[PDB]
């Protein structure tokens, strides 16, 4: 309903396993006397600020944890306290998504990263290094097909590439530097003059966006994609022979994908504090507990190691752990706008060629701020 | 608000399915007769005169902007809208109703998206939408 | 009035919600 002292309301988005966190505050309420709303409003993550402090938000919101940090410097969210010993159950890496100002502003749930994606009946072994790919493209346009297909115009999906090599958004302990802004240093060029001589050598082409990658590789057209869990389900539907595996490094460094961590922070206007603290410690976080959830809908990679460790058997979940592991933490903090905006037309204007790589780059570092 | 700006330049769209920045009057019959309705060519061009302060035969995006503005009893439009999906009256839209009018309009959705907008309005879990649900889903914007 | 023209945004609204939350799931648009 309205937040109560007493009881439990709690917002998570409508992809989630929302009746399967359901099923964890009916528990909760079984053990304890207290009553558990799960709720998944359309457009929470931008009423929250609206109706925070005015009691008609949740106890508790689940969502990315990049729009958490915007939350936190707005006073919405509490500061969370749990043991030492319970953040040893995660992941350490995960804990360093939900900081702002070095404290602690939401639990950890499940982690997400863009993979390489691959059609086994076209490419029984995958590339392990983008410089061997232009070669395998020569190959497969022989055979009427092409090597890779993936979304050239957001930022997002086009950035492991250009971070492989000593790009990144804001320098990172627990605080992220504004000044220090990561996208004209020569890793970001020699990345993304790559991700160039792709298109320029006819390897790619600069109008490929989500859709046209999407149906290229459901299609079996192309012999590789690059693309999150969320894809998997349309693939499934394909019936394409596919893989999923660790990126392809360049100049011998791991792909840097962007991190996205799903946490839950605790509404700094409620009166259940101590009560949410324990509803996520403890009921959530527990194999338990995100199992009835997973089972719900699922959730990916997990931050919780123990739970991780036994979904890791798909080894398309390992391989979303194992390349969030060797990525970068999507920065909380608001001058992400400026950054995505600035490379999202460095990427395009480079791509579509009448524009110098190193031009670009020296425009979006400015464009930061 | 830019945010419902551009939601109602994707609702534009719908009508305007050239893209060439107009709405005609059979591009309007064109999708009330894919949602079951039976307007005449009369009641067309006096849908369009209403909204087309030009007095060109064609309703534009600013045109189109400046009426959704324009508001009391939107209750009775998505009431009618409920009843559009729910074809057989029954008081429960399935999710072959959703996906009958969908694919009227040339939405595209795979089967699983269908039952996934399914699943989120079914607030009460029994696997259809009845009218609160669908009031629910229709007022939050 | 505009009541069908209404009427038929809002049938059509359960599908751009879907495709706005389906786009920012999947990180582009
Ligand atoms: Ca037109
Ligand atoms: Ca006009
Ligand atoms: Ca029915
Ligand atoms: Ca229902």
């Amino acid at each position: 309903m309205k937040i109560e002292e007493g009881k439990l309301v709690i917002w998570i988005n409508g992809d989630k396993g929302y009746n399967g966190l359901a099923e964890v505050g009916k528990k909760f309420e079984k053990d304890t006397g207290i009553k558990v709303t799960v709720e998944h409003p359309d457009k929470l993550e931008e009423k929250f600020p609206q109706v925070a402090a005015t009691g008609d938000g949740p106890d508790i919101i689940f969502w990315a944890h990049d729009r958490f940090g915007g939350y936190a410097q707005s006073g919405l969210l509490a500061e969370i306290t749990p043991a030492a010993a319970f953040q040893d159950k995660l992941y350490p890496f995960t804990w360093d998504a939900v900081r702002y100002n070095g404290k602690l502003i939401a639990y950890p749930i499940a982690v997400e990263a863009l993979s390489l994606i691959y059609n086994k009946d076209l490419l029984p072994n995958p590339p392990k290094t983008w410089e061997e790919i232009p070669a395998l493209d020569k190959e497969l346009k022989a055979k009427g097909k092409s090597a890779l297909m993936f979304n050239l115009q957001e930022p997002y999906f086009t950035w492991p590439l250009i971070a492989a090599d000593g790009g990144y958004a804001f320098k990172y302990a627990g605080k992220y530097d504004i000044k220090d802004v990561g996208v004209d240093n020569a890793g970001a060029k020699a990345g993304l003059t790559f991700l160039v001589d792709l298109i320029k050598n006819k390897h790619m082409n600069a109008d490929t966006d989500y859709s046209i990658a999407e149906a290229a590789f459901n299609k079996g057209e192309t012999a590789m994609t690059i693309n999150g869990p969320w894809a998997w389900s349309n693939i499934d539907t394909s019936a394409v022979n596919y893989g999923v595996t660790v990126l392809p490094t360049f100049k011998g460094q791991p792909s840097k994908p962007f991190v996205g961590v799903l946490s839950a922070g605790i509404n700094a206007a409620s009166p259940n504090k101590e009560l949410a603290k324990e509803f996520l410690e403890n009921y959530l976080l527990t194999d338990e507990g995100l199992e009835a959830v997973n089972k719900d809908k699922p959730l990916g990679a997990v931050a919780l190691k123990s739970y991780e460790e036994e979904l890791a058997k798909d080894p398309r979940i390992a391989a979303t752990m194992e390349n969030a592991q060797k990525g970068e933490i999507m920065p909380n903090i608001p001058q992400m706008s400026a950054f995505w905006y600035a490379v999202r037309t460095a990427v395009i204007n480079a791509a579509s060629g009448r524009q110098t790589v190193d031009a670009a780059l020296a425009a979006a570092q400015t464009n930061a701020a | 608000t830019e945010e419902q700006i551009a939601e109602f330049k994707e609702a534009f769209s719908l009508f305007d399915k050239d893209g060439d920045g107009t709405i005609t009057t059979k591009e309007l019959g064109t999708v009330m007769r894919s949602l079951g309705q039976n307007p005449t060519e009369a009641e067309l061009q006096d849908m369009i005169n209403e909204v087309d302060a030009d007095g060109n035969g064609t309703i534009d995006f600013p045109e189109f902007l400046t009426m959704m503005a324009r508001d009391t009893d939107s209750e009775e439009e998505i009431r009618e809208a409920f009843r559009v999906f729910d074809k057989d009256g029954n008081g429960f839209i399935s999710a072959a109703e959703l996906r009958h009018v969908m694919t009227n309009l040339g939405e595209k959705l795979t089967d699983e998206e269908v039952d996934e907008m399914i699943r989120e309005a079914d607030i009460d879990g029994d696997g259809q939408v009845n009218y609160e649900e669908f009031v629910t889903m229709m007022t939050s914007k | 009035d505009e009541n069908a023209i209404r009427a038929a945004i809002f049938i059509q609204k359960w599908y751009r919600r879907h495709q706005a939350r389906r786009e920012m799931l999947e990180h582009h648009h």
